[PDB]
């Protein structure tokens, strides 16, 4: 009765058997953007099922001395199924997200994987190792697309700020004696109503393992991690022609 | 109807006390284990001191005030130095244009991005002196250059005649100037990260420096000179500070556990990652 | 009166702008569970919040 | 004009005075706000949020930092061990340096209320095993053995569907409030020791790992508060900031 | 005397302070006023009004600027031909520059809200043509051709007694206000391109020119405003005046 | 022709949605455009040289010496208003002195 | 009271003659009719301003 | 500004004066006191004993 | 010009005359001239007891 | 990631032995005549 979950929107629904309840970021549930916010007078477009639906992006490897990995949002899904062509055709976007990160094992593996959402997630450099260097990140590892890209340091999130203290965004654990996998809720958070969702990562989602994997030699050693992610109340306005970036 | 398919679990409350504690007996009982957990959920624990002991009555009248994101932020703080000598390197034309960037200084900065977005009015005030701390009697003009108006370019451009910009004139040896200033972005609230870019466009290593730039922070020049035709024969230091007030700030995040190396970034020193806390050597022995 | 222009209610002014105003007393408002407990099924303080 | 006296004070500059000044654009308007989640009004709200307490904050980590982040329980094959050990002091130099509320607390000079650590335990479902962990007020060192720690607030821990327990680090003190705790004259503040002992052992069957590890989140309870705001020890400006 | 302190701030002199001064003439009296048509409140008022915009703003029209303020449409062999293009950008350097909207939004660091464009064609009685006007929000450059541009915001323009249009330049952007756009950072707040094609064709009978021209005027609509008053870059003392 | 400036608005001409515009209209009101001072003269009193060296400087009242003020002024044919003078002196080099 | 010697609702003043003091806050009063459509027959905006 | 003249007394430093001076910790609050014997309020009452 | 400021215990002490510790983004502090009047705060009970 | 953007169901091991995939009724015509290679793949239902 907490354990068990069922998430169904649009032509998409996910299960699972073992669950540790749902976040809800903030306390708040995505919503359009009201009258009294918005300042861009067209007509939106809110295409509804097409586009709040759950899309499956690729799959990982958890290996004993992975890392840990990082999407940024709406990127991961400005190129996939109708919302992308959404995002690509209008220059303004909003929208909230469901995020549902899979992972399962055998009750003789163990691990724990920290899932949260880090909204605005300015990545920096290493500054040429010495610090003389005023060095920046390269359009793939801000804006990593679908297939998202693996943290080099995981202890200051690749921004010089404590990953001990990551707890303080909307988080869920993913303990492999608990729970198989992690769920959040995502308000649309910005400083504007509505924004461009190519040159804007709103957040981004890290999953981290903070507990290394482990397993005695003969279990299966191919554990994956999927992250599938739901858009929710999308809205797009100010159409044009199709632009990528 | 042709077509049927057409058709906050959070509050605030007034806390202006730590909250008292009940006295509480033994509890000795199946079922009920308020000590048991399950951080997974991304909750914090809700065990309270009755909980796991007895407890007796505690009246406690601790205030809660002092920890007001209000009474942490209005504190004036330093957030630049600007220096104008006579003689040397930098400018000897008794004039100075500093782009507005509140984040050269780590106390202030550290306080700032404990928080994503922050909005607030702000009260400046300008210290001015010699290099050495000493005042002599020289009139001083600063002026506010919002983006998209002249940057004075001598110390007699005529962008000084400040018809529409706000100009403050004031002697060294008077008090230090002091001005309130509004909540100025173009959008509702400052923000110190922006995950983005300014513009559209490939982003090629050429143009990476554009990464977290946000126009909408970037509130235009301060620029101030020496009021006279002719050099002075003063040097000048200004030290700026600004306290916030009227402030509102949304969501927390890490604070910064590295050395600051840059204003518009967050880059930290890759060959020296210092450790949030200190080490000892065995986890058994303090 | 004064211009409503102030960047947010015991304050001190004596200009016709309201950000010119001093900070005032600060309020004692809190929600801490949006951030302690942003859990659907608010989990109870007895019973095990997994079952 | 009207009969005035300059007292002292006059021309001061107080960086913490709230009082008046001139605006520089009259009758200018905010850009008008909008709704954005996540706000905050006072720190106590982020006090009471856990974060990961560094308890294996040893010499040996520092090149691998993440290792630092939890600490390791195994299959003992003496009884009453002994698996770690720490201050409670939460502005003092150690573990709670890590959490969110060490960092924000040594932004205040004093703080008075009751601490909660919250452990998980993150090993395999099969592993079972009862730990015995213990708060002990100021007064006496690190207990020398399980039998002496026991004499103090504990709780016993059972590993089971529930990865976690909570240890209440109840606010037991002589003054209303605690400046932060350093040695020297300051030791008069300390909170006390936190210790974690083997109250049976970490049992497991064949094929699941010997070693696993738990991880530890703190926080600050409702009866807790700071005062007397302060700049914090944990942020330098060595050279200048381009 | 009465206690007082002095304040940082005493004696500045702030340009934009509004206080109070000693008045030099006791007891005068200014000369009445009398009815004057013409009298202006606010700049908006202004705002409003229509003036024309130099979208033939070309180097080889520098010497007879005459011919700045049109610019020509023919008899074309081609179809679906590009006749004209410039951004929306109000306060940007180009052709709104010569419009009092543009000159007046110059004094103001932010403005919002939506523009309007209108044309009137100059040609003779018996020219006719269809005009496809186009609007495109920030993202996408000139469009390549008109198949593109037709995707964005547009007005089909039929020529006829009705010798203008207007094109509504709909206020879309992220920002509630944007500062003026420039090249850099601050093309962030551009507004967009305006782009002009040829629906069917400039058609004329034997005896009319085959070429005409259209003028353009521009104004705000009655949701736009400007804040944050600041001087303007359009004028410059380079000398002395006598 | 008619002298008029368009009529048309948003919602004539494209699909809209409802926006509550709470946008301020204040700083654009002539009062708040022109009350900011502004230099109108620059009065100096030279020691030796061409200029008056006696200690004593005559000047006719005349706001259209400088630039930024008067482009300002022009904007409109007639103006009706009371003024705050302020005078700031000082040496040529910005320095001040005991007179 | 005081003069009425002021060049022109909400100012400030301590001496007798009205135009010392302050300028007050702006009233947000406009009339851009006689500016915008200044025409004698005030043609709409459904059908077409001349027929 | 609102008419004043300095009368003599002006910058002086009095040490009984009994005055304001600004706070250095806005929202600062004091431990709570708590009860304890022997207060006294007035020496008079010491000179008596 | 003189700056002198109130570092409350656990706070980083100034070094030298250009410490950061001097940017008082947090502890209190008064900038005054030694020509000004003499300087004047109120300070109120501190004492954890 | 191309399947996935169809309907779908994410099924998850556990007490529960089994789940069920709907394959809702999505077609042009009030009713399908049986789909075989040719003119009749026009009733073609899809693919699992
Ligand atoms: C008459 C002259 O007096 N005017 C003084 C003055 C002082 C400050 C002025 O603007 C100050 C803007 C600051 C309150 C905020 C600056 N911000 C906003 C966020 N931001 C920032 C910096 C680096 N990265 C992200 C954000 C900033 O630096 C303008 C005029
Ligand atoms: C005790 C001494 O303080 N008195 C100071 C003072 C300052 C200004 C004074 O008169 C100022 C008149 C201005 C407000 C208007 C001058 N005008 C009116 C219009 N006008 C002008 C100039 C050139 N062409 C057309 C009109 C002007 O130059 C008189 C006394
Ligand atoms: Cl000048
Ligand atoms: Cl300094
Ligand atoms: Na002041
Ligand atoms: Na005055
Ligand atoms: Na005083």
């Amino acid at each position: 009765s907490d354990r068990v979950a069922q998430l169904t929107i649009g032509n998409s629904t996910i299960t699972t058997q073992e669950a540790a309840n749902i976040v809800i970021a903030y306390g708040e549930w995505p919503e359009y953007c009201p009258d009294t916010d918005a300042t861009a007078v067209d007509k939106p477009t809110r295409p509804d099922v097409s586009v709040n639906r759950f899309f499956t992006l690729d799959t990982k490897s958890w290996a004993k001395d992975s890392k840990g990995w990082y999407w940024k949002f709406p990127d991961v899904l400005t190129e996939v199924g109708v919302f992308g062509q959404n995002a690509q055709f209008h220059y303004l976007y909003r929208s909230g997200f469901c995020v549902h990160v899979q992972c399962n094992a055998s009750k003789f593996h163990q691990g724990a994987l920290l899932v949260a959402v880090l909204p605005e997630y300015v990545l920096g450099t290493i500054a040429g190792g010495t610090g003389n260097e005023n060095s920046h990140p390269p359009y793939a590892t801000t804006q990593p697309g679908q297939v998202g890209a693996v943290l080099t340091h995981p202890y200051v999130l690749d921004a010089g700020i404590p990953l001990s203290q990551l707890t303080v965004c909307p988080h869920q654990w993913i303990n492999l004696r608990t729970n198989n996998c992690a769920t959040i809720i995502v308000p649309y958070m910005n400083t504007v109503p509505f924004d461009s969702a190519l040159n804007h990562c709103n957040f981004g989602l890290l999953v981290i393992p903070v507990v290394p994997l482990d397993f005695n030699a003969g279990a299966t050693s191919e554990i994956p991690i999927t992250v599938t992610i739901a858009p929710m109340c999308a809205e797009f306005a100010g159409l044009r022609q199709a632009v990528k970036q | 109807d042709p077509i049927a398919d057409m058709i906050s679990l959070t509050a605030l409350q007034v806390l202006p006390t730590a909250a008292n504690t009940e006295a509480s007996s033994h509890r000795l009982g199946t079922g009920v284990v308020p000590a048991l957990q399950a951080a997974e959920t991304g909750a914090s624990s809700n065990a309270s001191d009755k909980n796991l002991i007895e407890t007796r009555c505690v009246l406690n009248h601790h205030s809660t005030q002092e920890t007001a994101i209000g009474n942490f932020f209005s504190r004036a703080g330093l957030v630049s130095i600007i220096t104008m000598p006579t003689t040397g390197t930098q400018n000897t034309d008794g004039y100075v244009n500093w782009d507005i960037d509140l984040m050269g200084y780590a106390q202030l900065r550290r306080k700032c991005e404990l928080f994503t977005y922050m909005r607030f009015d702000a009260e400046f005030t300008f210290v001015v002196a010699k290099p050495n701390g000493e005042l002599v009697p020289q009139l001083l003009q600063y002026m506010y250059v919002p983006p998209g108006a002249p940057k004075p370019t001598s110390r007699d451009s005529f962008a000084w005649q400040t018809a529409t910009n706000p100009s403050v004139f004031v002697k060294m040896t008077d008090p230090p100037a002091q001005v309130s200033v509004p909540f100025m972005s173009p959008a509702s609230a400052y923000q110190w990260f922006y995950d983005g870019y300014p513009t559209f466009g490939e982003h090629l290593q050429a143009n990476d420096l554009d990464y977290g730039q946000c126009p909408n922070n970037m509130m235009g020049t301060f620029s101030i000179r020496t009021v006279g035709t002719e050099k002075s024969p003063h040097s000048i230091t200004l030290r700026v500070y600004m306290r916030i007030k009227h402030v509102r700030a949304w969501i927390p995040r890490p604070l910064r556990n590295q050395p600051y190396l840059f204003k518009t970034n967050p880059n930290y020193k890759g060959n020296d990652i210092k450790c949030t806390s200190t080490s000892r050597d065995k986890i058994t022995t303090l | 009166h004064e211009n409503s222009n102030s960047a947010s209610y015991t304050t001190i002014n004596y200009y016709k702008d309201a950000y010119a105003a001093s900070a005032g007393r600060q309020d004692m408002s809190q929600d801490p569970k949006k951030f302690t407990d942003p859990v659907m099924d608010v989990i109870h303080e007895m019973a095990p919040p997994l079952k | 004009g009207i009969p005035t006296e300059l007292k002292p004070g006059t021309n001061q500059f107080l960086t913490t005075d709230d009082g008046v000044s001139a605006p520089i654009l009259p009758g200018f308007h905010p850009t008008p706000p909008i709704h954005i989640p996540g706000e905050v009004h006072n720190l106590l709200e982020i006090c009471r949020v856990e974060t990961i307490l560094e308890v294996n904050n040893l010499k040996t980590n520092e090149t691998t930092p993440m290792q630092r982040l939890c600490f390791p329980v195994s299959v003992q094959s003496k009884t009453g061990e002994l698996c770690a050990a720490f201050r409670a002091d939460p502005g003092r130099d150690g573990p709670w340096q890590s959490t969110i509320l060490g960092q924000l607390c040594r932004y205040y000079t004093q703080w008075s209320g009751s601490l909660e650590v919250t452990f998980m335990f993150a090993g395999s479902f099969m592993a079972t095993g009862k730990m015995l962990i213990a708060y002990t007020p100021p007064g006496g060192n690190v207990p020398a053995d399980r039998i002496t720690a026991m004499l103090g607030t504990h709780v016993i821990w059972d590993f089971g569907l529930q990865s976690s327990v909570t240890l209440v680090v109840p606010w037991i003190s002589n003054t209303h409030y605690r400046a932060h705790a350093r040695a020297g004259y300051f030791d008069y503040y300390t909170t006390g020791i936190i210790t974690i002992w083997y109250q049976t052992n970490y049992v497991v069957p064949i094929g699941a790992p010997t070693t696993a590890y738990i991880v530890a989140l703190a926080a600050a309870q409702d009866n807790f508060t700071m005062k007397l705001c302060k700049d914090t020890e944990d942020i330098e400006q060595t050279a200048n900031i381009q």
